């Protein structure tokens, strides 16, 4: 399952005649594109690797 | 009828309303719609609102539709349901608006709020303007404005033209037929009157006030010149001093320097200036030069 | 008949209805339908509703069908089943609507609700407009509007033109033939009358009120200029002051500066202005210049 | 005959019926059928219904068949088996419908239900319209509408034009020849009458009511201008005020500013307006300008 | 009337006001709008304010 979430503030005078506005005209743009399932679980670093990435000297 | 023709009541004023609309029913004299995309865009908007969704990719080439701007005046104390006249003016490459019909148009104010709804049949003269028309009772008021009329015991009459003498004269006229301290002049353009507390009481008071007659006092001497239309207008208080005037192709009828007799009243001024035998185009330059020299004892305004 | 011709009743108003339709039966003077896709799209919609599904990929090139906009007025206290007149205006590249027939058209309000259904035969004059016609009793009311008429003991008469003197005069006229406190003016445009509680009682009261005659009081001095049609109209209360007028190709009949005699009534004004020998196109500029100078003691409006 | 000519009965109304059909028997003046696929599609549908299945892939190029829209009015209290007149209008690129015959056509209502079946011979005038005709008794009613007539003790007479005075006058007329409390006006457009319980009793009551004569009261002053046909109509209650009118190429017969005498009745108005020597096209602009100024004491409507 | 025609009162003066606008309803005698971009730009501004986004 993939979730695409959006939030922001849109000025009405930027909306085109087709009731559409580019995402770069939205002030507080919050764009999220996440997913779940084993496909997403395969793109998270292992806890030990994620610890060595932060605490290893080099 | 002098006070109403000379002054205006404070808070009793007209606003301006504007809106955009479409005029349909033209005999092939509408927009080309290939150079005015907003005409077809707004027609598609109207159809989509009415329940017809024309495909986005398509060519509409209309000939009986024109995009127009509608202007109107919001009258004082306007109440919803009343009707006002509107002026319809074409906006892009339309040949004529002869027998068109204005579709539903919301007339916005300065605050971008709808105060009237406009729809009707345009009347075009038929050297007459073809892209401009007028619709009598073409718009219906939909919103009302709150006002402070009827609140307080002061009402300001605002003179159309500023004059201390005229303000004092109106003050003395109101204070003769309406009590001792019924009016006080505040400046050259404002007369403050004391009104009874209430709403109908102030209406009655102002009805009395408005039809009173005031003796208009001499009002400045001025010569108005309109060079764009080539017209000159002089009021009664314009005088002249004796001085010599020379201009091209004008001569005493015998040199080119003609003496202009000092003049006290307006008839003397007209006779002296007609003695020069000057075309109004030449008369404008003569008047400007005399104002520079000092013969013309008046205020020269160029409008 | 003065009160009905001068005022309007609060809540007794006309709305505007709009709709889209097709006009059929034209003699080859309809849309090209290649530049107006909505005509063929809505014809296919009508056929699909009626039971004929034309293939999506096909070329229809009609000549007897035109897409039109229908406009009407929703009258006060309209009841379902009554008939109203409609105006039919072509919308795209149609030559004429001479003998067409308007198919079933739902007339929407501002709230996008159907208030009338329109269908009939168009009457086109036959220099006459060909893309605009009128159908008498062409639409039948299908929806009614709730109203507050008959509720409460106050009814507002709204003056067509704002005037404190006229409002006070109507107040005094209603309060002479209908009791002491039967009317109170609220502002320059509104007169509040006290009516008996009930529905038929208010109808009877307003029937009495409407046919009363009020003596119209002097009403402002104004000169209306319509430059688009080249017309000038002056009412009775327009006066003049003595001043000199000069304009191109106009001369005393002997200089170019003609004295305009002060004028008290309208006949004097007409005689003085005709003494100049000015075409109305020149007269408009003369009036504007005199208003600027101060000779013209009236309100100059450009419509 | 006044009450029937002024009002309508509640629930006694006419509906609109629409349908699609084919007209056959034309002398080569039908659709091209290459640009109007629905004509051939519906002809193939008719043949398939009748027992002839034309192959799907084939070229039919007809000349004596036209696809038409049929419109009719469903009359009040219509019973199945009765006949009504229909109007037949061509729908695509047909030259004429001179001597065609309308095939079986089901006339649907707004609810898309068949209320009549239409079939007959079209009568086309023969500057006459060729794609539009009328069939007298061309449709037979097949469905009836339930009604509430005869139920209850109230019947509403709906005035064609809203007027408090006329509503009160009808109320007083019904209450003079038909008992004390036989009618009560509800608003400016509705008069509620009390009828006996039953069906024939209400029929008798309304038969009595309908032929009563009411004295029509003065009804507003209005000037109707039809710019698309170039016509002006003024009713009896139109008056004028003394004011000056100027327009292009019009002069006193000697300046361009002509004084219009105040006028009380309609004959005075006609004489004063004819004194200007104005063409109706100029007269429309004159009337609009006078309405703006205030000379014209009437309601100017543009239709 | 001499003193009013010769002098002016201190503080009783006229100011100058300026603005930009559009004139509509001309009989084909307006701007070319291909050489005056501000005409079309301000017309689009007016339409966008009124609710039409070209």
């Amino acid at each position: 399952t993939e979730f695409i979430r959006f939030s922001g503030v849109v000025n009405p005078r930027t909306i085109s005649g087709s009731n559409s506005v580019p995402s770069t005209q939205v002030a507080d743009a919050r764009i999220e594109y996440v997913g779940n399932g084993y496909i997403n679980e395969a793109q998270n670093m292992g806890w030990l690797q994620r610890f060595f990435l932060n605490l290893s000297p080099m | 009828e002098r006070i109403r023709d000379l002054t205006s009541v404070q808070g009793v004023r007209e606003n301006s309303l504007i809106g955009y609309g479409l005029v349909v029913g033209l005999d092939g004299t509408g927009d080309q719609t290939t150079q005015t995309p907003f005409t077809t865009q707004t027609l598609n908007n109207m159809l989509s609102q009415l329940g017809i969704t024309v495909p986005t990719g398509t060519n509409m080439q209309l000939k009986n539709v024109a995009a127009v701007m509608v202007t109107a005046s919001y009258p004082p104390f306007a109440r919803q349901g009343q009707t006002i006249d509107v002026v319809v003016s074409s906006m892009g490459n339309a040949k004529s608006l002869r027998g068109g019909t204005l579709l539903m148009t919301p007339l916005k104010g300065v605050d971008s709020q709808v105060y009237a709804l406009a729809q009707g049949n345009i009347l075009v003269g038929g050297v007459n303007q073809l892209n401009g028309g007028r619709i009598t009772n073409g718009a219906i008021i939909e919103r009302e404005l709150p006002t402070q009329f009827g609140a307080g015991n002061t009402i300001n009459l605002q003179l159309n033209d500023e004059d201390f003498t005229m303000a004092q004269q109106i003050t003395d006229a109101i204070n003769r037929a309406r009590g001792y301290g019924s009016a006080t002049a505040l400046d050259a353009r404002t007369v403050q009157v004391r009104v009874p507390s209430g709403n109908s009481s102030q209406v009655r008071f102002l009805a009395d006030i408005q039809n009173m007659e005031v003796n208009v006092t001499p009002q400045d001497a001025k010569v108005v010149i309109n060079s764009r239309t080539g017209s000159v207008v002089m009021n009664r208080e314009v005088t002249l001093d004796s001085c010599a005037v020379a201009q091209g192709n004008l001569s005493v009828t015998g040199g080119s320097l003609q003496s202009v007799r000092s003049s006290a009243n307006l008839n003397s001024v007209v006779r002296a200036l007609n003695a020069l035998g000057a075309t109004p185009m030449d008369l404008m330059s003569i008047l400007q030069s005399m104002q520079s020299a000092g013969c013309l004892r008046a205020k020269l305004e160029i409008i």
